[PDB]
């Protein structure tokens, strides 16, 4: 179906993006996933982030923050590396828009087993958890919603 | 000595490519000052099996036109580029 059969998420890096959500319930966020592959698992170790521009419907990370990260990580003895990004969808559910399957199929072009995890911040899902989604475009060019663990 | 076997030898300045997502070999290619940042980039592609038109290459902090040239950057053997692509959610 998918380059990547499940996702690992290290709570600390979830953590981090969720905070970030939602400390701007105004204007969508973005940021980078840090982590590895391991066979068909994708390990998510850490998000990052940097100057961006956003409004309720849109944003932009500077391209200069992917420069200068995966410029870091190759550099240093860890083996991490810029596995995906993450966006907000404050208000406006879990999705990806025709722009976000852009900037993703633009992702797994590079890196094949990359994702794009979606975080609505106002709501949280159904036991209680976060609104959030891992997605990643399938081979036949389909969303399609990864297990999260 | 084959008539190609000099063309392989042009130049004697080898640039190192990052791509900046995922975990793959950094590219080591072999370039001359002339070269411009689009030719070095559309190899960089055609290795990575990318489309041409997705991509940009950045140098000591600042994102590159494909119409630069390598010398106009001051370009040293050994130098290090990253290939990004855009962030954007919409
Ligand atoms: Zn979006």
């Amino acid at each position: 179906a998918s380059a990547t059969a499940r996702v690992r998420i290290y709570p600390l890096a979830l953590a981090k993006v969720v905070k970030h959500a939602a400390s701007s319930l105004q204007r969508e966020v973005a940021g980078l996933l840090v982590g590895k592959s391991a066979g068909k698992v994708l390990e998510i170790w850490d998000a990052v982030t940097g100057e961006q521009y956003g409004t309720p419907a849109y944003v932009q990370l500077d391209e200069m923050v992917m420069a200068k990260v995966a410029e870091e990580l190759s550099k240093s003895d860890k083996n991490l590396y810029i596995v995906g990004w993450y966006h907000s969808h404050p208000g406006l559910d879990v999705f990806l828009s025709p722009t976000d399957i852009d900037t993703q199929k633009r992702y797994q072009a590079m890196f094949s087993k990359a994702v794009a995890l979606v975080v609505d911040p106002v709501d949280y899902a159904k036991i209680s958890s976060l609104k959030f989604k891992v997605f990643q475009i399938s081979k036949e060019g389909r969303v399609v919603s990864l297990p999260v663990s | 000595i084959p008539t190609t076997e000099n063309l392989y030898f042009q130049g004697h300045m080898k640039i190192k490519i990052v791509p900046a997502v995922g975990g793959g070999s950094p590219l080591e290619l072999e370039v001359a000052p002339n070269a411009t940042v689009g030719a070095v980039r559309t190899k960089v592609c055609a290795m990575k099996k990318l489309p041409p038109d997705t991509t940009r290459l950045t140098y000591k902090g600042r994102a590159l036109k494909d119409t630069e040239t390598l010398e106009s950057l001051g370009v040293a053997d050994g130098d290090k580029f990253v290939l990004i692509t855009r962030t954007v959610g919409g």
